[PDB]
């Protein structure tokens, strides 16, 4: 949950902050968090399940890091970031839907979807950051 | 240079060939005796140790088997062709062959022996080789002891040669060289189906010497730097130094009567410095050796060239103090005075570099943007073809960063320098003009550096590790200025032969490193598994480092060697070595029990026990096992020196078994047995509290004994109160010892694959970079 | 019946050196925020010079403690701890020599050395007691004989 | 004991004292030898004993 929340929070920060013309210092820490998320997710295969009518979806992460070279973000930078963010938002939304439609009588607080169970592994703890909601 | 001689003298790996079957046992004739101890007319063949040289003491026996493991690893071949070992069997019906000549000698001795049964002679007469020429296979008869057969069968079934063809030779070239359109490769031989080669072991560093072994890593990076220097191509058709100095003097308007900063701009401009800078940069990035910046702050040309250098080379390649000094000089001599900013008061030890502070403080967009690029220009770590590499930014590789630097420089030239005398602005403008008169050459030079770097990087086999090294390679900024002022339009790329040489040296070093690691790991693991607790392993690591050939072990402390030992001890053993050691572990008890020099122990009972009957001894006071007796371990007794228990047991005549590798006396005297001399040899243990002098009596009573009539004339079965814990030899069964050894009939092994490849370059004027454009483009 | 000054068991088995190692490994990873970087590198590399001798330092601590305990077994007078007027001056460079140069060759007191040390301690203790008794006897005799 | 030459060179290479600006470059590694190590061992054990 904390990892899934951190992924969504990073994506929301990227959507709100990676905008044309913005100082790189406005986004430096966000870029580092985002690149850490990319590093952690790269090479991991996920499946969001087929319960009910939710389509079975497969997710592969082989993304390059976001650049650090611009003093102000230009349109090319925003477009590359937008592409990566769009894939990640699709993944997070699908994981959230796959978790919401499942329930358990024995341990209903624990993750039920397979992807959220995988994201509970220690390797993904690096993604975890500000939990302010 | 002696370092280059050491690194380029390393040979790939000495190929071991087997010339004879490995043998621990041989057949041997022995007299046999009837159940009553009378000698039979017929003899019997028994397996014996070929070299019965086992020591006294269990610890020394385990040491002996570590030495045997080393011997077997020495004798284990890379490949084997049995026809080289094949010799005539003179009694073969078909006049066929056997392996090895030792087998032939055994067969001859058995066949000629009058006591040999005719069935054995028939069997010898049937021993011959079979050739399957279609499959390139041959089978030979051999006579081997089962343990010998296991060792030789393992050698035959685990050879290191693989089929070799033209496709394999071509694929041995790194993929990036083959994918380059600047190189054309050719062959003139069709290698046959019988061609073989041995793959180098290019595993990536399992010791992680780049982590926490800083002296050793400094040595490795120094050797790599020297080799990279040797393979970096020399610059051709540099601008004439005299002509360029004349042109620069005209641009600078040097005045005889005035002391001018611009004069120092000419300092240290010559082709030697330019070539040295080129080599230093490429070699330092190839070896990931930290560079240090040497410059005079009064040379503003040095600072402008330093701006170019920090644009193109990622700044982590520089030691922090020198980078900070260069950046601070650039800020306080060029940038801040240009914009009228107060001189940067920079603190030594600041978390930020001067360029980072200036980027936060500079309101001009082009200058601030170039500063930000420098502040964030880094190597990209990428695994390519299984090798970790440090890749440059694409805008460095196409030379586009030079344009950003030139934009910032043009912005600086346009500034007013409000708080400066006008001649100061004139000096800065003159230095910038010297650099900007060669913008096309600078783009070409950046592209050439990047291309040579990545082409030579394709030849690197070990992971490129980015860690600041203990010592640096000094780079003079005047040399950077020479390279910027003198580089022409002549494109120089590594020769294909140079690339192959560099790649082969890297492969030789990598393979040697892996093979020495495997040897050290096998020895360390075997020594632990043999419980050699008194063995200090420093010698093993010292041998390992010596065989790596690049370190001076006299400079390596014992603590570092033992840290290396700890890291090696965690690695798994290579499969062939592990299987050989498993075979030795499986069979060492049997090999030790075959020795005629030692017994496995002695049972002191205090009751009459009949001597056992065994054809090769007659009557013998041997124990096949220690069942029904308390065991005192002699090795523990010798280690602790505490003799209370053994002294009490001996003084009280308490039956016991003293267990451990012991030498024994052989006594064939019936009178000596009747005198009960075997019971007299233990009192010295109590007298002196030593057991390394213990030597039990092994009675051998038979018709060769002088007083054997007593056995014969009294229906008396000899009895003793002591027994030797010992095994009897196994009979040599000729038919059961025959094995068909199979191998390839014939093949040829090849060492240097790239010798079959002839490679040339396209015309350098038409050599292209990764972006398909010519590397250099100036008229 | 003899008071003894004994060590924490973590010193005797040398386990606490690991903790020291841990601490100084942390110190080798620290930023040293305002420190000039060459000096920081030198400090961290010296820290690691001591750090990378963890096995030798554990062995040295165990050897020191074992030698201390074996020799302390031979002491017969109470080991009273007092801050003395004068001290033995110990150079930290000698500590550096011991820490950087100790190998893995165990050295323990010889049995004859232990017997000699114990015999000298016993002789000193016995002589001390006998001279106390002689002095007390003479003083009490002089007083009881009224030798004012 | 570890060879004084080897350990001294190791310490000098790691410490890079020459490259520093320490007013006492020579004094840094003085007093590092087998005699000092043995004296330290004796001093520590004997001081605790007494």
């Amino acid at each position: 949950m904390d990892v899934l929340y951190s992924l969504s929070k990073t994506l929301k920060d990227a959507r709100d902050k990676i905008v044309e013309g913005t100082l790189y210092s406005n986004v430096s820490d966000l870029i580092q968090q985002f690149n850490q998320m990319i590093i952690t997710m790269n090479g991991n295969e996920f499946q969001t399940g087929g319960i009910g009518n939710l389509p079975i979806r497969n997710w592969n992460f082989d993304f390059g890091l976001l650049g650090t070279t611009l003093l102000n973000l230009d349109a090319n930078y925003v477009e590359t970031a937008r592409n990566t963010i769009d894939y990640f938002v699709d993944f997070v939304d699908n994981v959230c839907m796959d978790e919401m439609v499942r329930e358990s009588q024995r341990n209903g607080i624990a993750p039920q979807s397979d992807s959220l169970r995988k994201l509970s592994g220690i390797k993904f703890k690096r993604i975890n950051f500000d939990n302010s909601s | 240079e002696s370092i280059l001689k050491k690194l380029e003298d390393i040979k790939p790996e000495q190929v071991k060939k087997q010339t004879k079957l490995f043998r621990i046992f041989e057949p041997r004739q022995l007299p046999v005796y009837r159940a009553n101890g009378e000698k039979e007319l017929r003899n019997r063949w028994y397996w014996k140790l070929k070299r019965d040289t086992l020591p006294d003491g269990d610890y020394d026996v385990r040491e002996y088997f570590l030495n045997l493991y080393d011997q077997v690893l020495t004798e284990m071949p890379d490949y084997l062709l049995l026809k080289d070992m094949a010799v005539e069997n003179k009694n073969s019906r078909d006049a066929g062959k056997v392996v090895d000549s030792e087998t032939a000698a055994i067969c001859d001795a058995i066949f000629q022996d009058e006591e040999t049964e005719g069935v054995v002679r028939r069997f010898i007469a049937e021993m011959r080789q079979r050739v399957q020429a279609d499959r390139n296979v041959v089978n030979y008869p051999s006579i081997l002891h089962p343990i010998d057969h296991a060792f030789n069968e393992y050698f035959l079934q685990h050879q290191l040669v693989e089929p070799l063809n033209n496709d394999i030779i071509f694929n041995y070239i790194p993929e990036r060289i083959r994918n380059d359109v600047n190189y054309i490769l050719n062959m003139d031989r069709n290698l046959p189906s019988t061609a073989r080669y041995i793959r180098p072991n290019l595993l990536q560093d399992r010791l992680n010497l780049h982590d926490n072994f800083e002296s050793l890593w400094d040595t490795i990076t120094t050797s790599n730097y020297i080799l990279a220097r040797s393979v970096v191509p020399d610059l051709k058709e540099l601008v004439s130094t005299e002509a360029q100095i004349q042109k620069m003097s005209q641009d600078l308007q040097l005045e005889a009567l005035t002391i001018q900063s611009e004069t120092q701009f000419l300092t240290g401009i010559n082709s030697q410095a330019a070539n040295d800078c080129f080599k230093t940069l490429i070699a330092a990035m190839l070896s990931q050796r930290t560079m240090s910046l040497d410059f005079v702050t009064t040379n503003y040309m040095s600072l402008i060239s330093g701006m170019w250098l920090l644009t193109v080379v990622p700044n982590d390649m520089f030691i922090r103090e020198s980078l900070v000094a260069c950046q601070l000089a650039i800020i306080n001599t060029i940038i801040y005075p240009a914009f009228g900013m107060q001189r940067m008061h920079y603190r030594n030890g600041d978390p930020q570099t001067p360029f980072q502070i200036a980027e936060q403080q500079i309101q001009n967009f082009q200058v601030a943007n170039w500063l930000h690029f420098v502040n964030n220009n880094q190597f990209r770590q990428v695994v390519i073809d299984g090798v970790l590499n440090q890749v440059l930014n694409d805008n460095i590789r196409n030379g586009h960063v030079v344009n950003q630097l030139m934009e910032a420089l043009m912005q600086l030239s346009r500034q007013q320098f409000p708080t400066m005398p006008v001649d100061y602005k004139r000096s800065i403008q003159r230095g910038i003009l010297l650099l900007s008169n060669r913008l096309g050459q600078l783009v070409d030079l950046t592209r050439l550096l990047a291309y040579n770097y990545e082409t030579l990087m394709a030849c690197i086999t070990m992971n490129m590790q980015h860690v600041q090294t203990l010592t640096t390679e000094k780079l003079q900024l005047t040399s950077v200025t020479s390279l910027c002022m003198l580089i022409g339009n002549a494109t120089v790329i590594p020769s294909p032969q140079t690339l192959f040489h560099y790649y082969n040296v890297n492969v030789n070093f990598h393979s040697n490193y892996n093979e020495r690691i495997n040897d050290a790991v096998a020895i360390i693991t075997a020594a632990n598994r043999l419980n050699l607790y008194q063995k200090k392993m420093k010698s093993i690591v010292e041998d390992f480092l010596k065989r790596l050939q690049i370190f001076d072990i006299s400079r390596v402390p014992d603590d570092q060697m033992y840290r290396l030992r700890d890291r090696l001890r965690l690695l798994p053993v290579e499969i062939r070595r592990l299987d050989i050691f498993n075979l030795i572990l499986m069979n060492m008890e049997q090999i030790e029990r075959a020795s005629d020099k030692i017994a496995q122990g002695v049972i002191i009972a205090y009751r009459d026990m009949q001597l056992e009957r065994d054809e090769m001894y007659g009557y013998v006071n041997i124990a096949r096992n220690l069942d029904g007796f308390q065991q005192i371990n002699l090795e523990e007794l010798m280690r602790t020196g505490d003799y209370a228990q053994i002294t009490n047991m001996l003084l009280n005549n308490q039956p016991v078994a003293l267990v451990g590798a012991l030498p024994f006396i052989t006594d064939s005297s019936v009178i000596s047995l009747v005198a009960k001399l075997d019971a007299t040899v233990f009192a010295q243990i109590v007298k002196l509290r030593k057991v390394d002098t213990l030597k039990p009596i092994l009675y051998k009573i038979n018709s060769d004994s002088n007083d054997f009539y007593l056995v014969a004339n009294y229906d008396w079965v000899p009895t003793s109160t002591t027994k030797v814990y010992k095994q009897i030899p196994q009979q040599f069964d000729f038919r059961a010892s025959m094995h068909m050894l199979t191998s390839n009939l014939t093949f040829t092994v090849y060492s240097d694959l790239l010798a079959f490849v002839s490679a040339d370059t396209v015309e350098p004027i038409n050599a292209v970079a990764f972006d398909n454009m010519r590397i250099m483009n100036e008229l």
